[PDB]
RNA sequence: GACUCUUAGCGGUGGAUCACUCGGCUCGUGCGUCGAUGAAGAACGCAGCUAGCUGCGAGAAUUAAUGUGAAUUGCAGGACACAUUGAUCAUCGACACUUCGAACGCACUUGCGGCCCCGGGUUCCUCCCGGGGCUACGCCUGUCUGAGCGUCGCU
RNA sequence: GCGGUGAGCCUUGAAGCCUAGGGCGCGGGCCCGGGUGGAGCCGCCGCAGGUGCAGAUCUUGGUGGUAGUAGCAAAUAUUCAAACGAGAACUUUGAAGGCCGAAGUGGAGAAGGGUUCCAUGUGAACAGCAGUUGAACAUGGGUCAGUCGGUCCUGAGAGAUGG
RNA sequence: CCGUCUUGAAACACGGACCAAGGAGUCUAACACGUGCGCGAGUCGGGGGCUCGCACGAAAGCCGCCGUGGCGCAAUGAAGG
RNA sequence: CGCGACCUCAGAUCAGACGUGGCGACCCGCUGAAUUUAAGCAUAUUAGUCAGCGGAGGAGAAGAAACUAACCAGGAUUCCCUCAGUAACGGCGAGUGAACAGGGAAGAGCCCAGCGCCGAAUCCCCGCCCCGGGGGCGCGGGACAUGUGGCGUACGGAAGACCCGCUCCCCGGGGGGCCCAAGUCCUUCUGAUCGAGGCCCCGUGGACGGUGUGAGGCCGGUAGCGGCCCCCGGGCCCGGGUCUUCCCGGAGUCGGGUUGCUUGGGAAUGCAGCCCAAAGCGGGUGGUAAACUCCAUCUAAGGCUAAAUACCGGCACGAGACCGAUAGUCAACAAGUACCGUAAGGGAAAGUUGAAAAGAACUUUGAAGAGAGAGUUCAAGAGGGCGUGAAACCGUUAAGAGGUAAACG
């Protein structure tokens, strides 16, 4: 464990890390969109967005 | 249900008739004792049974509305009277009246000491203790079944709006509790026979 | 009646959550009342029994009240031994005659920091409910 | 036979360290329900897989 | 064989059908799982109004059924012109366009604009930034009536 | 076409199954050529593909490929949708353009084959026993 | 008196009946998660006394951490004052995880390599021994090194 | 088996089973006494069935008669004394008489078996009589290689890559 | 001397040594008529929806011309009708 | 006769990545029988089904009309009810067999290519520099004019003027742990009692379980919108209305022929092969082949998409008018185990001492197994395959009888 966390230590953000540093989770998880470009949207689609809002509304009865 | 591959998982064939034995289809191979000895019957042991119980049985029958809508009131009115009450083996021989209405302070009971001592009141506490008198086992495979204890029906509380009332009975032995705009048969008349003790809340 | 949609009602589950339950929650399994004079010192009814509690056997052959320390619990048959409950077998020696904790009454504690700690929380959540009396 | 590969003596190897009694203390155990070595081969009777 | 007198069936039961069964004994659970989520949407949307936006009248398409009227898909793109607001904003508010539906008469051109116009004068709009009402609603209106509607609009 | 693969012509039984030769496939040549490429280039995922020229005996296509985890692809939406894991050997589902022309989509009354989804949707539809509670 | 037959009492043989049930079956709900970072599977191994089952991987009937708070137990053993700070069980996020297996240097009812680094005998010299690391196919982007009586330019 | 109902029955003895005991019913069957047993069971009103057996060369399990019968007869053969032992036609030692008769009933291997090898101990089962014996049971022990094989080579052939 | 098939079985027709236990007209759909019930020129929610927080309750109640629809209230003609 | 561009193409244990196998209940794509029914059988039917092959997901597929209609018109997909055993198919036999409208559940829409304009305005890689990918640099590489980015897609769009309206938008409850009411009261049963009387106590808790029978009150729990504890849930930036001038679309595809399968699809519903092979006021559809002509309808040959829907596998729960050890899964147990077969594969039997081991000390006969006493226990008529212990069958005692085999009315 002292060995591992000195490793830990060492790779502390370099580009590149060994294969059983960096987190394991799934195979499937691996390969997913990470959380910068899950989020990317398109400049057509976020000028629909701010002309075109969701608006908060009610209707009497 | 009875599973669908339930006797029908083996390899098994006839022998035909030169053998002298019965022409029933039998296990294969050898080396146990399973081998050469008689399936898929409903005759042979660990064979399928005979026309295995299906899960699409029509299990729910539909009644009509207007026919249910007069077993009720066939109901509320055979507990109007005294007769067929007692009937139904209740102890209402100290009751005031019938139908017995209560008045709605009640519905805003909250524990279960002011909800004893209104049926003690009522003389409605004899026919509670009918309930803890027929407190016994079930007889049978019941009891592998979780239906292990049986008692006694005792009166049937019926209310108009909750205010606590459902919390402070809820405890008692054998007390149902109605709301009346949705009255039920199966509690109105148990084992379908009329006439089930009711006491009636002033606003019900 | 049990409204819990997530706690089971079942006799065949109860039982097997019991006769194979980890060594941790037989411990809890195993309680056993404690006596007129210590609930009222300490406002806990039960407690579960330790190695070196001193006790009294209320129920059985050997109902009596004689103290007798406890000298083991034996959480593999949800049984203990006291000090005094024996017989002899044929060979002369004695041996100690297990007894179910729920029928035991525990006289005296043996008290350390943690069973100071798990006597004032099993009094202080009394207190939360006897309050609630409005 | 006398010429065998590794993985042949090693599969006799096996066979013949699980050949063998139950221990008399399994016996006293709480919850016993077993009283002999119920799969226990005989090199004359029964033959083994390879 | 045929006994005396009766009907010559045919009964569809010679393709293997009980494997192919559908049940209907999770019916209870379901009706109850659909109505948890009506329960859990309606309280996302909160004064929106629990069911969607607006439908139009829309006349039924045959001679069994051009006497009784419906609800639609959407409002159409010529119903929305003469109402006067842009059909991108119309589902901001709760409206429904339908592009693709034509306008053939005039006068169920009329009754769309006239419960488009009647929607509009009902509807209370809050302000984007509360802390500051642009065009919107007066803060009044927004307190003692911001209650969701209950079945359809 | 289809020749039948069965040793020397003799299929078994009943005459209206003795075709062998003038048999055909239901995909179409096209389709077989984009399931090809997407077999062989397993880490590739297989948009769309066209024709270049037949032959008597061949017939040519080119197919167009996307790496999925190239960063060009994967930071550009709009065309990240064919990363996600659901798109996995789309030619093999049959349901890039050249293999979804033989599955018989379509609206209307052409096409009531497929009116759940697929032919095998539509089948099981009308063909299960809806067994409602209150029968 | 034997034998045989009938009936009963008692004794066997046998395991029906009955009672029990940590098991199924059926319906419903909620989740809906494998793998080149070596999966499923298989092999062999591992306990003081231990064969199977179960658990586990040469750290091998488990290590750490956290919650728990005095056992485990068939026998023995020695623990752990329970704060000179922790028995046991549970949880599990840290660490470990033999060989085969998509199975990855090549091969397999067997075995033989190649490359680089380190150590030992050497006392850089690379022969021997030990150790470590890499050495599969397909494919993408990029790089490097090329090939062409392919298309050309300048000479 | 389920809904009801009997202020039902029960460790002061439920079910079950047995019975030269008492009876009832045309019968299906039931009630009671006695014995055994050791924890649950039954009546009425409805409800629901995987609801009643002599047969199927029926299925599975048990058991008879046959019957202490058929049998324990292929390849010439045993005998005396002693020892150990609770016990000897069968073990061991000696003595005799014999057989295989070198294409062996001898001495070693290849396949194949897998510990049977070898000691000591047991004396239940098993070795179709018996055993003091064993290839059984228990407890221990035992297979050592530069040179003997594998390993290497190609054979009939098997088999990827390019296609 | 029983079961069985048969014009005909005590049969020199077949099956059955003996005992226990298991062992064979079921369930779904669609019809037909008969009977019981409710409503009645109508009838029926079966699907969906609404209702303290799901012990029982996966039940029960409610909707409104949600009556969409089914069947019934009109027949005949191949069809225009 | 070399040097250099590019184009085509090689080799690397090149730098960084990715695919392969498993499971497969449900899902998509293919391939695809024969038993069977027709009282024979060959078309039909079984059946687009089983088996076979490939590929996925937590759902999948489908999906924003080359649609339905013919009406006073509806308006993506999916599912339910109905349409309907109907139109239609069919040795017009057996048999098969949908859709649209109506009612519900759910509801959400979009994006390119092209055409064009914007000084390629675009992307990847590397190096350095500031935050835990962001941001900023590089006379740093490369992709790319054989076309990247913005605007923009049939619902039209753009560019100009003209009128008008402004201050934006995005990003940085769940899990686990410990606790919480009230009789071991009196009397009497019993081997023990949780029993039976008596006097209760808690109740928002009288579910269930354990405990030497049968327990609201002994113990764990149960009830409670009960408690405490720990843990998880800077970027970016105008819009609308009118008017003029312009801009407008997917080809070996459609379609036709023919062959084969398929379908309710019938002079051809879909799909495929092969040959022929387009058009631009065109093309498709308008359920009888054809010519003619009005009208309606939609815009094919590119792409994305939640919800409602399925789920005999998995993880984890809950329940039952279910089964109760020849039943229920093959498997209540050292079960896919022992064993059988070269292999593919086949595949059992087997639950119960007692509350507690108190599991029979000791004496005595025997070589031992086995007995006789003695002892434990409420009980060994519970003695280690032991609850109860039926019958067939057997031994023994008792009673009765016996040459037409017994048995029976
Ligand atoms: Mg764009
Ligand atoms: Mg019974
Ligand atoms: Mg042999
Ligand atoms: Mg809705
Ligand atoms: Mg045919
Ligand atoms: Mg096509
Ligand atoms: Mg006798
Ligand atoms: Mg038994
Ligand atoms: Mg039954
Ligand atoms: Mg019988
Ligand atoms: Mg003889
Ligand atoms: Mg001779
Ligand atoms: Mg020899
Ligand atoms: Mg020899
Ligand atoms: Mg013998
Ligand atoms: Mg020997
Ligand atoms: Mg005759
Ligand atoms: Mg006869
Ligand atoms: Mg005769
Ligand atoms: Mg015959
Ligand atoms: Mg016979
Ligand atoms: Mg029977
Ligand atoms: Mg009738
Ligand atoms: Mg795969
Ligand atoms: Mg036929
Ligand atoms: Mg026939
Ligand atoms: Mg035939
Ligand atoms: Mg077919
Ligand atoms: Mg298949
Ligand atoms: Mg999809
Ligand atoms: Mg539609
Ligand atoms: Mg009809
Ligand atoms: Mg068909
Ligand atoms: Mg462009
Ligand atoms: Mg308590
Ligand atoms: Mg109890
Ligand atoms: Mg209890
Ligand atoms: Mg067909
Ligand atoms: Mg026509
Ligand atoms: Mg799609
Ligand atoms: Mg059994
Ligand atoms: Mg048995
Ligand atoms: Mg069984
Ligand atoms: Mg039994
Ligand atoms: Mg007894
Ligand atoms: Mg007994
Ligand atoms: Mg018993
Ligand atoms: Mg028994
Ligand atoms: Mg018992
Ligand atoms: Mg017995
Ligand atoms: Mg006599």
């Amino acid at each position: 464990q002292t060995q591992k966390e000195n490793l830990r230590k060492f790779y502390k953000g370099k580009k590149y890390k060994p294969l059983d540093l960096r987190p394991k989770k799934t195979r499937a998880m691996r390969r997913r969109l990470n959380k910068h470009e899950e989020n990317l949207k398109t400049k057509k689609q976020q000028r629909k967005e701010r002309l075109y809002p969701l608006r908060k509304y009610a209707v009497k009865a | 249900a009875v599973s669908e591959l339930a006797g029908h998982q083996t390899s098994a064939e006839s022998w035909g008739t030169g053998r002298a034995v019965a022409r029933i289809p039998r296990v294969r191979g050898g080396g146990t004792h399973r081998s050469g000895q008689g399936a898929f019957g409903n005759m042979c042991r660990g064979g399928r049974m005979f026309a295995p119980t299906k899960t699409w049985r029509r299990w729910h029958r539909r009644v009509n509305t207007t026919q249910k809508r007069y077993a009720i009131c066939s109901a509320l009115a055979a507990s109007a009277l005294p007769a067929l009450v007692m009937s139904k083996g209740h102890r209402i021989e100290e009751v005031p009246e019938l139908p017995l209405v209560v008045e709605d302070k009640v519905e805003g009971y909250k524990k279960t000491k002011e909800a004893v001592l209104l049926l003690k009141k009522l003389k409605a506490w004899n026919d509670i203790k009918k309930v803890y008198a027929s407190q016994r086992m079930r007889a049978g495979k019941g009891k592998m079944r979780n239906r292990r204890r049986i008692q006694r029906r005792g009166p049937c509380i019926i209310y108009n709006e909750d205010n606590g009332i459902i919390k402070a009975f809820r405890n008692i032995p054998g007390i149902t509790l109605l709301n009346v705009s949705k009255l039920n048969i199966l509690k109105l008349a148990p084992g379908g026979h009329v006439g089930r003790f009711c006491i009636w809340t002033e606003s019900a | 009646m049990k409204f819990n949609p997530f706690v089971t009602s079942d006799r065949s589950k109860n039982r097997k959550r019991h006769f194979n339950a980890p060594s941790h929650i037989r411990r809890k399994i195993m309680s056993s009342p404690l006596s007129k004079e210590l609930r009222q010192k300490y406002n806990v009814r039960s407690m579960p029994i330790r190695k070196d509690d001193e006790v009294q056997v209320v129920r059985g052959h050997y109902k009596g009240q004689q103290i007798g320390k406890v000298v083991q619990v034996y959480r593999k048959k949800y049984v203990i031994y006291i000090e005094r409950v024996q017989r002899e077998k044929a060979n002369g020696t004695t041996v100690h005659v297990g007894i179910h904790p729920s029928k035991v009454v525990i006289t005296r504690l043996k008290l350390d920091k943690d069973r100071k700690k798990i006597l004032e929380r099993k009094a202080k959540s009394r207190q939360v409910g006897k309050e609630k009396g409005k | 036979s006398s010429h065998k590969t590794f993985r042949i003596k090693r599969f006799l190897a096996k066979k013949q360290k699980q050949n063998r009694p139950i221990p008399q203390w399994i016996r006293m155990k709480t919850g016993n329900k077993i009283r002999y070595n119920s799969k226990r081969r005989h090199w004359r009777r029964t033959k083994l897989g390879l | 064989a045929p006994s005396r007198n009766g009907m010559v069936l045919k009964p569809h039961f010679h393709k293997d059908w009980q494997r192919r069964v559908a049940t209907w004994f999770n019916q209870p659970a379901r009706k109850i799982r659909r109505r948890k989520a009506r329960q859990a949407k309606a309280r996302r949307i909160a004064p929106r109004p629990a069911s969607g936006p607006i439908r139009p009248i829309v006349r039924c398409p045959t001679v069994r059924y051009h006497t009784k009227v419906r609800a639609g898909r959407g409002f159409s793109l010529e119903e929305l012109r003469v109402a006067g607001i842009h059909k991108k904003v119309a589902r901001t508010i709760g409206i429904s366009v339908d592009p693709r539906r034509r306008n053939k008469s005039t006068e169920s051109l009329q009754a769309n604009v006239q419960r488009l116009k009647e929607y509009r004068s009902k509807l209370i709009l809050f302000p984007r930034k509360p802390s500051a009402p642009k065009k919107g609603d007066s803060s009044a209106e927004e307190l003692k009536l911001a209650t969701q509607l209950t079945g359809p609009v | 076409g289809r020749k039948r693969p069965v040793p020397k012509g003799a299929t078994y039984g009943k005459p209206v199954h003795h075709g062998v030769n003038q048999l055909k496939f239901a995909r179409s040549l096209q389709s077989v050529a984009e399931e090809r490429a997407g077999r062989h280039c397993g880490a590739l995922r297989v948009l769309n593909s066209y024709w270049v020229g037949e032959d008597s005996t061949y017939k040519f296509f080119e197919v167009i490929l996307i790496d999925p985890f190239h960063k060009a692809i994967r930071r550009n939406p709009d065309t990240q949708w064919i990363t996600k894991p659901v798109h996995k050997h789309r030619e093999m589902r049959g349901l890039t353009s050249a293999g979804r022309k033989s599955r018989g989509l379509g609206k209307g009354h052409k096409f009531h084959h497929t009116i759940g989804g697929s032919r095998r949707a539509a089948w099981r539809r009308r063909n299960t026993l809806q067994l409602h509670r209150y029968r």
